[PDB]
DNA sequence: GGGGTTTTGGGG
DNA sequence: GGGTTTTGGG
DNA sequence: GGGGTTTTGGGG
């Protein structure tokens, strides 16, 4: 059951490790969404979440050239239609990313746009980020817990258990508590990262640049 | 300064007045632009408290307190219902018919909160004592000042609003909505319920587990930061919640951030008879454990009632700062909360071994009971909220050798080559233990630089 | 007028 | 004042 | 001086 077409699209993203090929054809569709805010952050609505679409260089000399008339910071309280776009997972920094969660993302990869100038649109509830869903954050603390337990599974073996002698008549014995700290995977850092979706891979153009390139 | 009661304060003299109340209600303060905050409040005193009682229905009457200003932090945060508040330079007037009280705490205006009860809520998280019954636990501007004259005036209205809880709801039915009706609400309505869980969704964020006396369970994202004294079994007023026509999995409720969680000075008589009344609710648990992704969590254990006031400690602070925390190595006994990735051995059959207590030795019974006694020498491998990013896992272990932890599984030790029953409890056991959204919820003993659980049973 | 401040008599 | 910021506790 | 406020120039 689902209304929120953002929460629909990213939920199937995640819930098929982010091959966005294996998501259902019925929704790669023409998304007509409100535009939330421009600057110094494009968010855009479905009616109930606030997402952040990401213009490919392409898209942006499209839209310039189709609409030389209009500029897209300054689209804030206008509607778009993005007819071609595309999702994918991408590794973040979510200190840093509000539009993510647990260092994921899921961008909403814009090709083409038109803007629907003066069209005013039905009113709805107040947008909220849809990384800060409850159900979301959970379905995305899914697909960790399903990397972390495959990656837990193929590199603890062994039943290294800890001696019963060790813990039984252990008066006279100390012992630091960071000996029950096992590694989760052969990641290179302090972090978790052993997945198995490929982060995808485009080119998309900060929001400021586009800002400079319409009043520098 | 001269204090007036709010069903006399003057409504021509457009002047500053002075005064003290109660306060039943408030937002959190919030941001409207670019250099304003505003934290709206109901407030309520000896001569306005309650509507002309014959049709109303014992429905509370109030004034209401808009306090304006330029920052956050000159306003004041209402996380219980039943403190004092004491605001100077006020102008009163009438507001959709009734007396609203207006301050701009940026020009002269000033406010002072008092504690009703012996502590303040921030002064109960931490364990504190209050300076004094005339002490004031928060105020704006950088001095805060109590006249000899104004003891008896505070004393006085403390009195008052511990008579007035306990005698009234306060709280009245017309100030919330059933949580079985919010999706029939237009936009935001207000809530009363009991928390029956408070589940740690992540670094920053609390999933409460809310259920009001329509029998109706809701979770709703909560702010540590924000709200930090939302306990379990507490019951607590919502201001300002929408229901999620998004969530499908679960009833959800959405805050903001003019959303405020306020609980109820000891003597309430609503908060008295809801923590009774209203009693803890597995069905949404129960349903969960059926399906194959359950986007609810479910805490399958429960600790020993003697340990329900000992506080949590996270899988951080209890592998990263055990040996170098001053006051977390005073302890050898912890609580905590977890989600078990893996379990060893993995043969649940091995789960149990014979035990020799004079070699303090065990063996596997895969060879018959000459092992010695049976025992659970389980090996949980953990994750929880504060670790959630890290590549770690820790171990906890669960080794009945010695009694602790016996009863873990509600299933007696036993040869579990050779007991069919007691295997089939354990591998299902382990199947939902390792399960998404299964959490414990456990106490743990040090032992030797291990976490050894005991006092620790299932659900 | 009155705050805190210093401006210590006077802007907008 | 029964409301909507960015600090994206606010 | 500068806010807010109204005192709309001047107190302590
Ligand atoms: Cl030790
Ligand atoms: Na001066
Ligand atoms: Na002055
Ligand atoms: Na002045
Ligand atoms: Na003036």
């Amino acid at each position: 059951q689902q209304q929120s077409a953002f929460k629909q699209l990213y939920t199937e993203l995640f819930n098929n490790e982010g091959d966005f090929s294996k998501v259902s054809s019925n929704l790669k569709k023409p998304l007509k969404c409100y535009v939330k805010e421009s600057y110094p952050h494009f968010l855009v609505t479905d009616g109930y979440f606030f997402v952040a679409p990401y213009f490919t260089k392409e898209a942006v000399n499209e839209f310039h050239a189709k609409f030389p008339n209009v500029n897209i910071v300054d689209l804030t309280d206008k509607v778009i239609v993005i007819n071609n776009w595309s999702l994918e997972l991408r590794r973040v920094n979510s200190a840093e990313v509000f539009t993510s969660y647990a260092n994921l993302e899921a961008r909403l990869i814009v090709h083409s746009f038109k803007p629907n100038l003066q069209e005013r649109l039905n009113p709805t509830r107040y947008p909220v980020n849809l990384f800060r869903d409850d159900e979301f954050k959970t379905t995305i603390q899914h697909f960790r817990h399903t990397a972390l337990q495959a990656a837990i599974n193929k590199t603890v073996k062994g039943d290294n258990l800890v001696d019963i002698s060790k813990v039984a008549d252990a008066a006279g014995k100390k012992g630091k508590v960071d000996a029950g700290i096992v590694k989760a995977s052969a990641s290179k850092g302090d972090e978790f990262s052993d997945f198995s979706f490929k982060e995808g891979n485009t080119a998309t153009l900060k929001i400021a640049d586009i800002f400079v390139q319409e009043k520098g | 300064y001269e204090y007036v009661e709010l069903a006399k304060a003057s409504l021509t003299s457009a002047q500053p007045q002075h005064f003290y109340a109660v306060v039943i209600d408030a937002t959190f303060p919030y941001k409207t632009n670019q250099e304003r905050y505003i934290c709206s409040l109901k407030i309520v005193d000896p001569t306005l408290y309650l509507k002309q009682q014959k049709g109303a229905g014992d429905a509370s009457d109030y004034a209401t307190l808009v306090l304006y200003a330029k920052r956050f932090e000159d306003l004041p945060i209402i996380h219980r219902a039943g403190d004092i508040i004491r605001v100077h330079r006020a102008t009163l007037r009438l507001y959709n018919g009734q007396r609203q009280f207006n301050a701009n705490v940026f020009y002269s205006s000033s406010w002072a909160l008092f504690s009703t009860d012996k502590r303040s809520v921030t002064q109960e998280i931490n364990n504190q004592d209050a300076v004094s019954d005339t002490t004031p636990f928060s105020f704006s501007s950088k001095h805060a000042t109590i006249e000899k004259n104004e003891i008896s005036i505070l004393q006085n209205l403390r009195k008052w609003a511990n008579q007035y809880f306990s005698s009234y709801s306060v709280i009245s039915s017309d100030m919330y909505t059933a949580l079985n009706k919010a999706q029939a609400q237009k936009g935001d309505f207000d809530v009363v319920a009991k928390i029956l869980q408070v589940h740690e969704l992540d670094e920053y964020t609390n999933e409460l587990k809310l259920k009001d006396a329509s029998g109706q369970v809701f979770y709703t994202l909560s702010l540590k930061l924000k709200f930090p004294h939302v306990r379990t079994g507490e019951v607590v007023r919502i201001r300002s919640a929408t229901y999620d026509e998004t969530s499908t999995q679960k009833k959800v409720l959405i805050l903001s951030h003019y959303s405020n969680i306020i609980t109820f000075i000891q003597s309430s008589k609503l908060a008295k008879e809801l923590r009774a009344k209203i009693q803890d609710d597995h069905s949404v648990e129960v349903a969960s454990l059926k399906k194959n992704v359950s986007l609810n969590a479910v805490v399958l254990t429960e600790v020993d009632k003697k340990h329900a006031a000992l506080p949590s400690t996270s899988l951080q602070d209890l592998f990263h700062h055990a040996d170098s925390d001053k006051e977390l190595q005073a302890q050898d006994t912890f609580r905590t909360q977890f989600y078990v990735t893996k379990i060893e051995p993995s043969d649940v059959k091995e789960w149990v071994k014979g035990y020799d207590r004079k070699t303090k030795k065990s063996s596997s019974l895969k060879g018959a009971s000459g092992k010695g006694d049976n025992i659970f020498q389980v090996q949980f491998l953990v994750k929880d909220a504060s670790t959630q990013l890290n590549n770690n896992t820790y171990r906890v272990l669960l080794y009945t050798q010695d009694g602790l932890g016996a009863n873990f599984f509600n299933v007696k030790a036993d040869n579990l080559h050779k007991n069919a029953d007691a295997r089939k409890k354990l591998e299902d056991s382990a199947e939902l233990l390792t399960k998404f959204n299964s959490y414990v919820d456990a106490v743990v003993e040090r032992r030797n630089g291990f976490y050894l659980i005991k006092d620790t049973k299932l659900i």
